[PDB]
């Protein structure tokens, strides 16, 4: 399910134009760049808390979004591909409580 | 079906099904073993696209 | 070129309330230097006697001056249109923030707007290494 | 199944590193003939399953 | 080599709704669910796909489009196509070379419309009395020299990023303007004739996006 | 040039209320630098909790600062006749208000005045190429 | 020197409220020439007659305009989390307040935050010699 | 033969907003032997405390006195229409700005004329041989 | 003789924050007999009253007259660059600055550039024998 909802948030970034190297959209274009990409996506995964994913283990490190440009060796990449890397866990149930009962027959207020 | 090999090749099915290359089309598998203790552990795998019902 | 203060990147994204349309995400300038203002808790203390605090609740607000872009009717910065927002400075740091409501309108000559925008939660970017 | 189109590409894998290699540790010891791995030659180990073969 | 539709008839949808959307937005690719959707073609649902993926992965690589169900069902009704990899079958070019440039169609209409562009932006210098030599412009007329021609039109090409070009690189050397009195070997160059040679990369869009996802122990 | 903040034109069309006579429209021009003002959407927002919205209704308000005509009686300018205005800025906007009611009157030493106009809708007409 | 009003030193320790998670104490620095302001009597008077004076209880007061660490969040400035200040000036005198809690938090740009916290008694420390 | 900073060549086209009527490129003249100034960065940084900045948005200007042409209106150098400048110096460097816009007219005695033109972007050409 | 007060290198780095190539560090001149001068102590006292002071934080600045390079644009000269500035003069005296900023720019005639640089901290290099 979190594979298929992931692909279909996606689906906004077909077509969109985009801005690496610069990164400085100018006054009235419809682009982005990567860190807002990231940004984006991050909101994304932090909002599905509790219906997709456990609540998180560093959000910072966890979710990933590297342009090919920079995956591949030098003169290899290709415009417009990306790579996300996420790594998540389902939300957690019950507990491990550690009962150590104990009485006391002295009293000391 | 009780065959371990036709549980083996329904189980490559849905592997090759959740696969990387081509898009997928997530499913799971429900079959069963029925034997003694031994047999039942015996008849299991690493498969984690099946769940296999021990029955006695 | 870290250390300088100031916003780089503004995207505005519209959605219309009578036909359920996207506009954007547009990319948008200020018209002074005065920059976006945030707050991002949700319950704001008050203090209350020697040591405590009274906690109420409240929401993930935003300021933005922002320069109206001639494509788009003035009214959808003036609360009749859904606006998701998100800045980018120069030091890294990117606030998005979605599902907005411009919640005080005001008279505007027609090429300068201040939204104040009103969400649940406010996410931030936090420039690589965090603590 | 709503993923035709090509545009975005599924690689559910649970096992993929992000962060490199990363901290090179090197550990000396004596091991038994039972073992599979040829002495006095430095390998990579990946897990704790594969140790005991 | 089993499709159901007349084929004339999916081919013609295809090219109506591509000379139907881009006309007036010559930048957009007539691809996926929504923009790439050949509405009143209608098949008959049917799990076997027709192409396998392998060769549907060697004719995306071939330069050939493909096209597919929008909607898969066993015994289901009647589903519309949908294409992928609006390109074109341009696999190499002249003196056989990959390059990938006119690739999808959408950067062949892009290159059409940046071509004219520039026709209707340097018609203004038609007339416009040139001085190559002396390079000063006397007080009171209206002349022009190289250098200040091509100040005026990398200035043009400069401010048409993000609407025709990309983050152009080497300007300084992306655009050159010569004189025909240079151009051409000694004694027949023509006053008036001019030379340019531009290098324009067009926009680029969204793409695969290759998600890796993994859960943690 | 359309690169200029500023108004262009001002047509104010005056209706006697006693006599329904129509007056204009008459131009008119600016006594200072200081534009006039707009607010379009009639349902005004309010926060109220932890991301949600208090919708209110209200009106399309404009303010108008605008130099008296010697030949309308100043009254006209202050709640005792209705107004149609028509405002037209350099860059190609062109804000029409019919019904208009001059809602708060104030002292004006005869040449300037300040209309505070509030009418059920504001129509905006977006130079060419809009969203 | 030990002759200049003036702030030399401001430590604050960030308490994440919903994993306890200690942060610092990272060093700050001001924005402007402005100079955080202090108020330790935890009861405040009020004239009633001749001479006589009725007495409340009140917080010990701080104020601390300081500037926004790029690896923190911002909510951590606005009452999202405990906080430990600790301040010391150029003469010598140090203010200590730990348990702190951000009471009114306010719209910041992203870089100058203005913390206004109360907590049950600020420490002095008065350079040596003191009556 | 480079070392000789100077002006060789200056060309402006004048087009009005209010007939949309193109007029040049004229050639034009140096009146004094004050060189035109130009301001190319966009931003301007401001001095923060500490080694930071503040970086606002700006403009790129440019101050160009010049020789008045008999055959155009005066008024065109003031402010009555949009300037496409171009200047060219000894050394090859050639500055050219469109959708110029002179921004503080002052009082000219006919022959020579300062304009301080302002645009959104001025290009450079920098002769053979760069970074 | 080091009975000689004036500047003998000017080395200058820019890097673009936009596009992030760098380039330098390239030797400079100056165009008059002007110095560059500094101010190398971060804080700025303030005259207070009976003697004392107000000891502030602020900036390292640093006005640098030089002569713009034919292979370097002028956006680079006027606030578009961070620059990293060394220069020495002929006693010895070696000050450096790098991640400067050039805060306020100026019109510049084409060929020289006078930038105000502010930065964190300057270093002095102090030819042997000190204290």
């Amino acid at each position: 399910a979190t594979g298929v909802a992931l692909a279909e948030f996606l689906q906004q970034f077909n077509g969109l134009a985009v801005f690496t190297k610069n990164t400085n959209i100018r006054t009235g274009i419809i682009g982005t760049n990567p860190r807002l990409m990231l940004g984006k996506i991050r909101k994304w995964a932090q909002d599905n808390v509790g219906t997709l994913f456990s609540e998180f283990d560093n959000i910072n490190e966890d979710i990933q979004l590297l342009t090919d440009f920079e995956v591949q060796p030098k003169c290899v990449g290709q415009p417009g591909i990306f790579h996300l890397n996420m790594r998540y866990r389902p939300p957690v149930r019950g507990a491990r409580i550690n009962v150590n009962m104990a009485p006391a027959l002295f009293d000391n207020c | 079906s009780d065959d371990t090999d036709w549980q083996e090749n329904l189980r490559d099915w849905i592997r090759s099904a959740w696969d990387c290359s081509k898009p997928q089309c997530f499913g799971h598998g429900y079959v069963f073993n029925k034997g003694t203790l031994g047999q039942v552990l015996a008849d299991g795998d690493n498969s984690a696209e099946l769940s296999r019902l021990a029955l006695p | 070129c870290n250390k300088q203060n100031g916003v780089k990147n503004i995207l505005i994204t519209f959605t219309d309330c009578d036909t359920q349309e996207v506009i954007g995400p547009i990319s948008h300038e200020q018209p002074d230097d005065t920059l976006p203002t945030y707050k991002n808790c949700a319950w704001t203390n008050t203090a209350l006697t020697n040591g405590y605090v009274q906690r109420s609740a409240s929401n993930a607000t935003m300021t933005l001056p922002v320069v109206r872009d001639l494509r788009v009717p003035l009214a959808f910065y003036q609360g009749c249109a859904q606006v998701d927002v998100q800045v980018e400075k120069f030091d890294g740091t990117v606030m998005t923030l979605t599902e907005g409501a411009v919640v005080e309108p005001e008279e505007s000559d027609g090429r300068s707007v201040t939204m104040n925008i009103v969400a649940s939660e406010i996410d931030e970017l936090l420039p690589p290494g965090s603590l | 199944d709503a993923l035709s189109d090509g545009f975005v590409r599924l690689c559910i894998d649970p096992s993929l590193n992000f962060f490199g290699e990363g901290c090179k540790i090197l550990v000396e010891g004596q091991m038994t003939d039972d073992g599979s791995a040829t002495p006095d030659a430095v390998t990579c180990v990946t897990s704790e399953l594969d140790i005991i073969e | 080599t089993t499709y159901p539709v007349l084929p004339y008839l999916t081919n013609a949808a295809y090219g109506a709704l591509s000379a139907c959307s881009t006309c007036n937005n010559p930048e957009l690719n007539i691809q996926g669910q929504t923009f790439g959707l050949l509405s009143c073609i209608n098949m008959p649902e049917s799990c076997t796909p027709g192409w396998t993926f392998g060769e549907v992965t060697q004719l995306q690589a071939n330069g050939f489009v493909v096209s597919g169900p929008s909607t898969t069902s066993g015994q289901g009704n009647y589903t519309s196509p949908y294409i992928y990899n609006d390109v074109t079958n341009y696999l190499r070019d002249e003196k056989n070379r990959p390059n990938a440039t006119f690739r999808d169609a959408s950067s062949r209409r892009l290159a059409a419309a940046t071509g004219v562009a520039l026709a209707e932006f340097l018609q203004q210098f038609n007339g416009l009395a040139v001085f190559t030599k002396n390079t000063n412009i006397r007080t009171g007329i209206i002349g022009t020299n190289p250098r200040l021609m091509l100040g005026k039109i990398r200035k043009w090409a400069q401010d048409n990023v993000g609407t025709l070009f990309s983050e152009f690189d080497n300007i300084n050397e992306d655009i050159q303007l010569l004189t025909d009195f240079e151009v051409q070997p000694k004694c027949v160059g023509q006053p008036g004739i001019f030379h340019l040679n531009m290098r324009y990369r067009p926009p680029v869009r969204g793409a695969r996006i290759n998600v890796n996802m993994a859960p943690a122990l």
